[PDB]
Protein backbone atom coordinates (compact mmCIF):
# COMPACT_ATOMS: atom_id res chain seq x y z
CA UNK A 1 0.00 0.00 0.00
CA UNK A 2 1.37 3.32 -0.69
CA UNK A 3 2.30 6.63 0.95
CA UNK A 4 2.20 4.12 4.10
CA UNK A 5 5.19 4.30 6.19
CA UNK A 6 5.69 1.81 8.68
CA UNK A 7 8.05 2.66 11.56
CA UNK A 8 7.43 -0.87 12.71
CA UNK A 9 9.17 -3.35 11.19
CA UNK A 10 8.12 -6.75 10.41
CA UNK A 11 8.02 -9.89 13.05
CA UNK A 12 6.55 -12.95 11.17
CA UNK A 13 9.78 -14.54 9.87
CA UNK A 14 11.49 -13.74 13.32
CA UNK A 15 8.73 -15.24 15.43
CA UNK A 16 8.96 -18.15 12.64
CA UNK A 17 12.30 -18.23 13.14
CA UNK A 18 12.28 -18.31 16.99
CA UNK A 19 9.49 -21.62 16.90
CA UNK A 20 12.32 -23.14 14.45
CA UNK A 21 15.26 -22.47 17.12
CA UNK A 22 12.37 -24.19 20.17
CA UNK A 23 12.42 -26.63 16.98
CA UNK A 24 8.43 -27.01 18.65
CA UNK A 25 6.52 -29.22 16.36
CA UNK A 26 3.36 -28.31 18.18
CA UNK A 27 2.41 -25.72 20.21
CA UNK A 28 -0.65 -22.96 21.25
CA UNK A 29 -1.08 -19.90 19.62
CA UNK A 30 -3.32 -17.11 21.12
CA UNK A 31 -4.48 -14.39 19.29
CA UNK A 32 -5.89 -10.89 19.56
CA UNK A 33 -8.50 -10.11 16.62
CA UNK A 34 -7.90 -6.52 17.66
CA UNK A 35 -3.89 -6.69 16.14
CA UNK A 36 -4.90 -8.38 12.81
CA UNK A 37 -4.55 -12.23 11.85
CA UNK A 38 -1.15 -11.42 9.73
CA UNK A 39 0.44 -13.71 12.17
CA UNK A 40 -1.75 -16.14 12.33
CA UNK A 41 -1.69 -16.53 8.41
CA UNK A 42 1.67 -16.59 8.77
CA UNK A 43 2.47 -19.09 11.07
CA UNK A 44 -0.76 -20.78 9.80
CA UNK A 45 1.07 -21.51 6.57
CA UNK A 46 4.52 -22.38 7.91
CA UNK A 47 2.75 -24.68 10.00
CA UNK A 48 0.95 -26.49 6.84
CA UNK B 1 16.42 -39.45 13.32
CA UNK B 2 17.99 -36.07 13.41
CA UNK B 3 17.61 -34.68 16.84
CA UNK B 4 14.53 -31.97 16.83
CA UNK B 5 13.02 -34.08 13.84
CA UNK B 6 9.46 -34.32 12.99
CA UNK B 7 9.56 -37.66 12.39
CA UNK B 8 11.78 -38.78 15.56
CA UNK B 9 8.48 -39.59 17.55
CA UNK B 10 6.18 -41.14 14.90
CA UNK B 11 8.89 -43.23 13.59
CA UNK B 12 9.90 -44.12 17.37
CA UNK B 13 6.16 -45.21 18.04
CA UNK B 14 6.01 -47.12 14.86
CA UNK B 15 9.09 -49.32 15.98
CA UNK B 16 7.61 -50.18 19.22
CA UNK B 17 3.99 -50.63 17.23
CA UNK B 18 6.22 -53.09 15.01
CA UNK B 19 7.81 -54.74 17.87
CA UNK B 20 4.35 -55.29 19.90
CA UNK B 21 3.09 -56.69 16.55
CA UNK B 22 5.60 -59.09 15.99
CA UNK B 23 6.55 -57.96 12.90
CA UNK B 24 10.01 -57.19 13.85
CA UNK B 25 10.41 -61.07 15.31
CA UNK B 26 8.61 -62.02 11.73
CA UNK B 27 11.04 -59.89 9.59
CA UNK B 28 14.38 -61.41 11.51
CA UNK B 29 13.01 -65.37 11.01
CA UNK B 30 12.46 -64.26 7.68
CA UNK B 31 16.02 -63.07 6.49
CA UNK B 32 18.05 -65.08 9.29
CA UNK B 33 16.38 -68.77 9.90
CA UNK B 34 14.24 -68.80 6.49
CA UNK B 35 16.73 -68.03 4.06
CA UNK B 36 18.98 -69.95 5.97
CA UNK B 37 21.27 -72.76 3.91
CA UNK B 38 22.52 -75.03 6.92
CA UNK B 39 19.40 -75.43 9.39
CA UNK B 40 19.47 -77.98 11.97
Amino acid sequence: HPFVIQMRPDLKGALLSLIEYYQWDKFAYLYDSDRGLSTLQAVLDSAA
Amino acid sequence: TPKGSSLGTPVNLAVLKLSEQGVLDKLKNKWWYDKGECGA
